[PDB]
RNA sequence: UCGACCAGGCU
DNA sequence: ACTACT
DNA sequence: AGTAGTTATGCCGGTCA
């Protein structure tokens, strides 16, 4: 019921101004704030404290502190986040990167 | 593990090719076509690598396979041949 | 010019993976470092010339890779080390999941 | 802050919306699996209107001289009157339509009938008409069984999820629930013949496009839904050049912060 | 000793070779890069077996240049020596410090004072030899050596052995 | 560009512990009886006594020259030369090793009959001995159980003197002639 | 279940988690005057047999930690006596798709 | 890039293992001892002293030299060195944890202050998640201020069982500057907790205790928060900035190491000398200061280690702090090659998706095309054409990684391409390019347009693509990025071309319409009253490029 | 080769 | 200038 | 209370070692 109200409230802020945003957007935000269990703030205190990779989190609000605590607790980063890759200069798994591409020796012969 | 290779049967992903997949196929092929790789269609006078790629894709003669990954690490392989191209 | 945080977002939004990677590497930084396969450090003493590699201290001479990462990132790591933090870089996963 | 908090959320190849941890956030993107670019506001006729006109529109009683399809519409119009085997279907149809009507009035208490939904059906029919210069004078050639079992069959293919199993299959049926109401709202035997005047050809065509146009409106695994969603909210907040309750940018700030001591903290009691 | 190990190797194929006789060019590249190679890890890689069923698998395409990278699963015959391993081979070189025996693709060295004592070094010979009351080791004589220790090096392995224990020496 | 091997144990950074190798049958981790096949199934270490090795290599280089032509479409001292040819046909020509290995193998081969070698194998493959020892016993001419247990310390208690001395006798017979 | 009036002893409740298996639940009276579950915004939840759950996990290839969580002290969580590990199935209306089914595991 | 071939297999980073440096490893990695605080001038002679920057670390003087490594500056990453400190010092950044760990263990013996013997503890000890576990464990036994030797087992509070010994009272700890102080409690017994002291207790903490307290046996054991051996970052991290010769140009960091170095030598020569016991410690905290100041220099204990002249001195931590920081301003965003920017002005004559590009810009921005039998001719024409005429080129890059500068090369006119080589050619009509206006709020602030090289100096765009960017012509400027790969451009043309972006998913409707003149006028041209005669109707027809020539 | 800090102005 | 957390 | 952490994007004179 919270999520319900949270959306209802967020929505009003946007419609009060006379604008329209397709439900899915606010929905997604609203959900992200609640999945974990209660109300997670779009704030350095809230979301930037989940289990996302250190590197990811350090790219917002508490940079060195996060990296420090990261070495202290011997964290492990999957490098699954958009951010980790942007930082490593690797193709991030998004759109064009959500999948791999291979030459199929087989079909490569049927073609001739 | 390859215990992550989901059989051609039991595939559950979309039968159609995603804009991303295709955008990336045309690009990859164009790249290699420009690298002087073999071209599998007759260049009806075409001389632009992306053009030659779009042509290869229209005649489903692109020897590439898209390996789709699932959030767990599993993956279904689909050939450009198979993949539909509504888009 | 500066392709900054906000423009980074816009590319992620388009889902343009390569164009982003290319804009942040080929078109700017991009550097080639040699790392140890044992301790994810840029320790390796590569002599691309006599083909010798090694990483004494780990006493390695065989298990060695080369990676492409934005110079700014090499810096970020050396700087993190200077502050006694080891940001090991590994070319294979273990944590699976 | 918005963008940094959704960066990594994208629709995965299983139609699930997750983050960089694999944690589910939305089981099916947008609770419907549809890409927003492919959506338009459509009217769900069934919900509004008096029960009076609802019946006058969708009701087809073959066992009645005053509630059957006059043979000027359907070709097999005279030889259909009194057919008991068909009224079973026509009654099965009109039963669903009426059930839908209650279900819609349940979801949209308000009574609001216009909602963004994939595949614009009003147009997909106008083209149908003009493509075949369908004249409202002659009679169709659609079996009353044609229509009913075709629309019934079209639904079987408005796929969003795919897996071979109950949990998924159910999810699928959910995903399409509201759309189908629309579908039946528009492809009701009475309408199809009285209103649209579609021929058997025009019909099979409308059914074909409705199918494709649907499959096309589904979200592409890869879509960086997170960042998109973020910007879609932020962008309009930027243009916010600001009933005496904290509203607008200051309020939005309030919200995203899960601000304990909000300013105006009214409460409405009914 | 001589083993048959299950190995694998990664090969990066330029896009030009993305032809019809591709599998062939890989299988080739494999042999070029493997047969003849040496590591302390697997020892000498001498011969790739079962040429016909070399597993090529699907190669993935690097994503900036268009090359593909295949993981070639093969199987081969290798030769890795060991300490304490008794092996016999033929002599090759011979000085005042000892003589070098050749076992397989490798070379083992027997240091003078790692031979029996009564075995002397006859310098005033040709080809140079090592004489005993009874024996006469030289240039081409077969000898049974006990590998005392190995030293992996570059593209080969080298060892030192003795013939001072029993049942060792010429044959 | 290296060359992997069917088993990847975790690099817990602490890269120190791996002992030395010896006649305690302690070969590398890269050579334990328990090692994984390419079809990821456990499979006992495969050591080859010479000759058994000379055959394995020769056979392969043969079926090679064969397929090296399916696609072409569109006596001790005597074997030395016959092999020196198969080489300059299927080999890389710079495999100074594979060549030297073919001579060494050809000269010091104790059995030159795909059958006699089988016999050897069956004979020993009942001892329950380690693939390495079985390999050595096969390629090293031994008389007294003493000479054996002495050049192959790995044995010593693994097989009685008489029993080992029996097998040794058998080995001296199957011992193809020249 | 024990519906107290104005509270229970800070020494009394120290005896609830002492008779397992069987478990005890405390509830305030004023807290049950109105049934929250009956509220407009509160959607229908639903416990799930350890199997219904094992299936949910299998059909979505999820680890437990990848599931949307619900508070052990969540109003509706108590209403159904949820227990750390169980999963409810939240089913609600959708302005997008008519009906949508989400899941919430118990923290 | 970072050039020259390397036989080392090339892979991508899959995981990042964070941890702390053991003084052992630091020593292991180190290529240099580092004892002298001098930069170099081997006694004034321009070179480097075997003491600071390059007693074998990276290089300076464009000189391959580099302890054989050679390769020369662009290729040689830095090389770490070290400094054996005089006495263990805290790590500015861990003090907090260092303290909280003490409040969890018992000094003197080094064992946890709560076992499974305490239940409220067991409850915490179960909490899977370092972060939160250690969060509980602390709050739990921070209060427990006695190393209890015996506790009433899970039977009766009657018969008390035995565990670890030494009930030594536990000091209530508080922080003072970079010092930890405790008071074991008539009246307390205030005393300062020495580093060598805290270090030893941590070293004695058990491996299981480690872990229960969110640490890690291999990558980050408590004791390592206490610096013993200091890693010395190489030249690249703290590069100079010379002004020809006889001058200088050292880096802030290079100075703070000198500080530390000096500060250290001083201390040590007091422990090998007349050690006025507590006149030494007065100079030990100076080291603790610098070694703390070098990593962080924006602490709470105000002394903000200013440098000669008052300027504060960038601490390594400053370098990484948000926006402009290393992370935020060098990695999540950076300045880039192949980009261009100028004033914009609408042009009612370009197609929605084109982008008028000033010729001068077209001639600067280039694309690396590969020589293919398909384009050998066109490309040779451009190369021969020149970097000054428009349709031309600037560079020809051979297989043998070497650039031929078409503006100087004595063979500019000559040159015959080579299938496989590359000709960096001028941006030409219809090249796909990224065009954007900041701030970049949504996808549509960065769309791909077709190039149309044109005169004058302003990017010209179609009026209707005006809204998406939110540009007016009051003087707004717009950026443009030219894709470099065959696929990079594919991604633009296929995913983000202005025509695709037309109907926006933000609000399930189109995001570009008809505006100004066209909108105002389209109304007028519509009114029933509006009639048009032949002469003109004919021009109007002709103007529509598709008009089927049917009046 | 090329930097830092400060301050001021445009969108 | 404003806001939350230890 | 004491205790810290932020704050729009991007672009274009004058002192210091
Ligand atoms: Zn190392
Ligand atoms: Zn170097
Ligand atoms: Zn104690």
């Amino acid at each position: 019921a919270g999520r319900a109200a949270l959306y209802k409230e967020v929505y009003n802020v946007i419609a009060s101004d006379g604008s329209y945003v397709n439900y899915r957007h606010m929905a997604l935000l609203v959900d992200v704030m609640t999945t974990q269990g209660g109300l997670t703030s779009v704030t350095r205190h809230g979301f930037n404290r989940s289990n996302t990779g250190a590197l990811m989190r350090c790219s917002f609000e508490e940079t060195v502190e996060i990296l420090f605590e990261a070495g202290a607790s011997a964290e492990l980063d999957d490098c699954r986040g958009v951010s980790e890759n942007v930082i490593l200069g690797q193709m991030a798994p998004i759109g064009t990167g959500a999948f791999d591409v291979m030459i199929d020796e087989e079909s490569l012969v049927k073609y001739m | 593990l390859k215990e992550k290779a989901i059989p051609k049967d039991q595939r559950a992903t979309t039968p159609y090719m995603t804009k991303y997949e295709r955008a990336r196929i045309l690009g990859t092929r164009a790249l290699q076509i420009s690298m002087n790789a073999p071209v599998f269609v007759d260049l009806e006078g075409e001389t632009d690598p992306l053009r030659i790629a779009m042509k290869e894709l229209a005649e489903k003669k692109i020897p590439l396979v898209i390996r789709r990954y699932l959030p767990d690490g599993s993956f279904e392989d689909w050939s450009v041949e198979e993949l539909i191209v509504d888009l | 010019l500066r392709f900054g945080e906000m423009e980074r977002d816009c590319m992620i939004a388009h889902g343009a993976a390569s164009f982003l990677k290319e804009r942040l590497m080929e078109a700017s930084d991009a550097f080639r470092v040699h790392i140890c396969g044992i301790c994810g450090l840029m320790t390796v003493i590569a002599k691309l010339n006599h083909n010798q590699f090694e990483c004494k201290g780990c006493d390695n001479k065989i298990d060695i890779y080369q990676i492409h990462i934005p110079y700014a990132a090499k810096l970020l790591f050396q700087e993190l080390m200077a502050m006694n933090i080891t940001p090991r870089l590994y070319t294979d996963r273990s944590r699976d999941f | 802050r918005l963008v940094k908090a959704l960066e990594d959320i994208m629709v995965h190849y299983d139609n699930t919306t997750r983050n960089s941890l694999g944690n589910v956030i939305q089981f099916i993107y947008g609770e419907d699996g549809m890409d927003a670019a492919h959506i338009e506001k459509q009217s769900l006729d069934t919900i509004g209107g008096s029960d009076a006109a609802f019946e006058k529109r969708y009701r087809v009683d073959l066992l009645n001289t005053d509630h059957t399809l006059d043979p000027s519409l359907l070709e097999s119009g005279s030889e259909i009157l009194g057919d008991l085997k068909l009224q079973v279907l026509l009654d099965e149809e009109y039963k669903q339509l009426v059930k839908d009507r209650k279900f819609l009035r349940e979801v949209f208490v308000d009574g609001e009938a216009n909602w963004p939904l994939p595949v614009n059906i009003r147009r997909i029919i106008q083209n149908a008409q003009q493509t075949f210069h369908i004249d409202h004078t002659k009679p169709s050639d659609l079996t009353i069984k044609d229509i009913v079992l075709g629309v019934k069959d079209l639904q079987e293919n408005l796929l969003v999820l795919r897996g071979k199993n109950e949990i998924i299959q159910n999810a699928q049926r959910d995903a399409v629930t509201l759309f189908c109401c629309l579908l039946r709202s528009r492809l009701a035997t009475r309408r199809v013949l009285q209103e649209y005047r579609l021929t058997k050809q025009a019909f099979d065509w409308v059914l074909s496009n409705i199918e494709a146009q649907f499959l096309r409106s589904v979200v592409h695994p890869g879509e960086m839904v997170g960042v998109l969603a973020a910007q879609s909210i932020g962008e309009p907040a930027t243009q916010m050049t600001l009933k005496k309750v904290t509203s607008g940018v200051p309020r939005l700030k309030e919200i995203l912060n899960v601000a304990k001591n909000m300013k105006t903290p009214s409460l409405t009691v009914y | 000793m001589f083993f048959i190990k299950d190995l694998s190797l990664n090969i990066t194929l330029h896009p030009s070779f993305f032809g019809p006789r591709m599998k062939q060019y890989l299988k080739t590249k494999l042999l070029e890069e493997v047969e003849g190679s040496c590591t302390g890890k697997f020892g000498y890689i001498l011969c790739v077996l079962d040429y016909d069923n070399i597993d090529i698998q699907r190669g993935r395409i690097l994503p900036t240049d268009g090359s593909a990278e295949f993981n070639v699963k093969y199987r081969a015959v290798v030769f890795k020596p060991f300490k304490g391993e008794v092996v016999d081979g033929t002599v090759v070189s011979c000085s005042q410090h000892g003589f070098e025996v050749q076992v397989g693709p490798m070379k083992v060295f027997v240091t003078k004072h790692l031979m029996p004592q009564d075995l002397t070094f006859n310098a005033g010979s040709n080809p140079p030899s090592y004489q005993s009351s009874e024996d006469v080791i030289t240039i081409k004589s077969r000898i049974r050596v006990k590998i005392e220790g190995c030293i992996s090096q570059v593209s080969s392995i080298h060892a030192i052995g003795s013939i001072k224990e029993d049942y060792l020496g010429a044959i | 560009v290296s060359t992997s091997t069917f088993q990847t144990r975790r690099r817990r950074l602490k890269k120190v512990e791996e002992e030395e190798n010896a006649a305690t049958l302690q070969l590398g981790q890269e050579f334990q009886l328990k090692q994984i096949n390419h079809q990821g199934e456990e499979e006992e270490l495969i050591a080859l006594n010479l000759s058994e090795a000379r055959l394995v290599i020769k056979e392969a280089l043969v079926e090679r020259r064969r397929a090296f032509k399916r696609s072409q479409k569109k006596t001790r001292e005597k074997e030395l030369e016959s092999i020196d040819v198969l080489l300059e046909q299927t080999t890389g020509g710079n495999n100074k090793d594979l060549k030297n290995t073919m001579q060494y193998l050809t000269n010091f081969s104790r059995f030159r009959d795909q059958e006699t070698v089988g016999a050897v194998i069956q004979l020993l493959k009942s001892t329950g001995l380690h693939p390495f020892e079985v390999a050595q016993l096969g390629s090293l001419a031994c008389d007294t159980a003493d000479e054996a247990k002495t050049l192959i310390p790995s044995l010593n208690n693994k097989i009685s003197d008489d029993e080992l001395e029996r097998i040794l006798k058998e080995l001296s017979n199957l011992e193809t002639l020249y | 279940i024990f519906v107290y009036q104005n509270n229970i002893t800070p020494s009394a409740m120290k005896l609830v988690p002492s008779i397992p298996p069987a478990t005890i639940e405390t509830f305030n009276e004023a807290a049950l005057v109105v049934n929250i579950t009956h509220h407009e915004l509160v959607p229908k939840h639903i416990r799930l047999s350890s199997d219904e759950k094992r299936e949910l996990l299998k059909r979505y290839r999820l680890k437990e930690s990848q599931l949307p969580r619900i508070q052990r002290a969540d109003p509706v969580a108590l209403y159904l006596g949820l227990k750390r590990g169980e999963v409810v199935k939240i089913i609600r209306k959708s302005e997008t798709s008519g009906r949508y089914a989400s899941y919430r595991i118990c923290m | 890039v970072g050039q020259q071939y390397s036989s080392a297999p090339l892979r991508t980073v899959k995981e990042v293992q964070f941890g702390l440096f053991s003084p052992e490893e630091v020593r292991a990695i180190s290529v240099a001892k580092i004892r002298f605080p001098e930069t170099m001038d081997e006694t004034q002679t321009r070179a480097k002293i075997g003491g600071l920057n390059d007693p074998r670390l990276g290089s300076i003087d464009r000189n391959l030299k580099c302890q054989t490594c050679q390769e020369g500056m662009n290729e040689c990453p830095g090389h770490f060195g070290h400094i054996d400190l005089a006495k263990p010092v805290f790590h500015v950044g861990f003090i907090a944890k260092i303290k909280k760990v003490c409040e969890c263990v018992c000094m003197h013996c080094g064992k946890l202050l709560l076992d499974e013997h305490n239940e409220l503890m067991r409850q915490a000890l179960a909490i899977k998640d370092s972060k939160k576990r250690f969060a509980a464990i602390w709050t739990l036994c921070k209060t427990k201020m006695v190393c209890e030797t015996d506790v009433p087992s899970e039977d009766d509070p009657t018969q008390l069982v035995s565990r670890g010994g030494c009930g030594n009272t536990q000091p209530t700890i508080r922080k003072d500057g970079l010092k930890l102080v405790g008071s074991w409690k008539d009246e307390p017994e205030l005393r300062v907790l020495s580093t060598e002291e805290i270090l030893n207790i941590f070293k004695h903490i058990s491996v299981k205790d480690f872990t229960s307290l969110g640490f890690n046996e291999v990558f980050s054991r408590p004791e390592w928060m206490i610096l013993t051996c200091l890693p010395v970052p190489p030249p690249p991290v703290r590069p100079s900035i010379s002004f020809n010769e006889s001058q200088r140009g050292e880096d802030d960091l290079t100075f703070k190491l000198a500080d530390i170095l000096k500060a250290n030598i001083s201390l040590e020569t007091l422990e090998h000398n007349g050690a006025p016991h507590h006149a030494i410690e007065e100079a030990e905290s100076l080291l603790q200061f610098h070694v703390a100041t070098y990593m962080d220099n924006d602490i709470a204990g105000q002394p903000q280690a200013l440098q000669k002249s008052g300027r504060p001195v960038k601490s390594i931590r400053a370098r990484l702090k948000g926006k402009e920081g290393r992370i935020r301003g060098n990695l999540m965003g950076k300045r880039v090659d192949f980009s261009a920017r100028t004033v914009i002005s609408g042009d009612p004559n370009l197609e929605l998706d084109q982008v008028g590009v000033p010729k001068s810009i077209a001639k600067t921005l280039t694309y690396p095309e590969v020589v293919t039998p398909y384009n050998i001719d066109r490309l040779t024409q451009l190369v021969r054409n020149g970097p000054n005429e428009h349709p031309g080129a600037k560079y020809v890059i051979r297989d043998s990684g070497d650039r031929i500068d078409l503006r100087y090369s004595k063979r500019a006119g000559d040159i015959q391409l080579q299938y496989g080589w590359k000709v960096e050619r001028h941006i030409m009509d219809n090249d796909p390019v990224l065009f954007n206006r900041q701030p970049s709020l949504h996808k549509m602030s960065m769309m791909a347009h077709r190039v149309k090289v044109i005169p004058y100096s302003t990017f010209r765009l179609n009026l209707s693509v005006t809204s998406p960017y939110n540009a007016d012509f009051d003087g707004d400027e717009m950026n443009l990025h030219v894709p470099q790969s065959e696929e990079t451009r594919a991604e633009l043309s296929q995913l983000c071309a202005v025509p695709l972006q037309i109907v926006s998913p933000q609000s399930n409707k189109p995001c570009m319409g008809i505006v100004q003149d066209t909108l105002c006028g389209i109304r007028k041209l519509t009114l029933r009253d509006t009639f048009i005669e032949l002469d003109q109707v004919l021009n109007m027809l002709y103007w529509v490029p598709d008009w089927d020539g049917v009046i």
